[PDB]
């Protein structure tokens, strides 16, 4: 969205779903 | 392809809530690029994107 060609591509794994992965990682070991 | 007193460049023009000083003409961001220009006839605050 920047002026001079510089674009930032959002990550494939969004902050919400990676939180789900974390909760999964906690859930198994707890 | 706006040209506000010699500034050739491309970008959308929309009214912005910014308020310049009476002498101030141009708006710049942290990256030192134009993002706010004042109309030289009907003095107003416009956003460049
Ligand atoms: C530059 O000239 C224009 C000529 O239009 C001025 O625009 C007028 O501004 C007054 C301000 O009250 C309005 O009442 C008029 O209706 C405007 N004109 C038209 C045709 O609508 C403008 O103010 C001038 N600016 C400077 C800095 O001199």
């Amino acid at each position: 969205q920047k002026f001079n060609g510089l674009t930032v591509l959002p990550p494939l794994l969004t902050d919400e779903m990676i939180a789900q992965y974390t909760s999964a990682l906690l859930a198994g070991t707890i | 392809n706006f040209n506000f007193n010699g500034l050739t460049g491309t970008g959308v023009l929309t009214e912005s809530n910014k308020k310049f000083l009476p002498f101030q003409q141009f708006g710049r961001d942290i990256a030192d690029t134009t993002d706010a220009v004042r109309d030289p006839q009907t003095l107003e605050i416009l956003d460049i994107t």
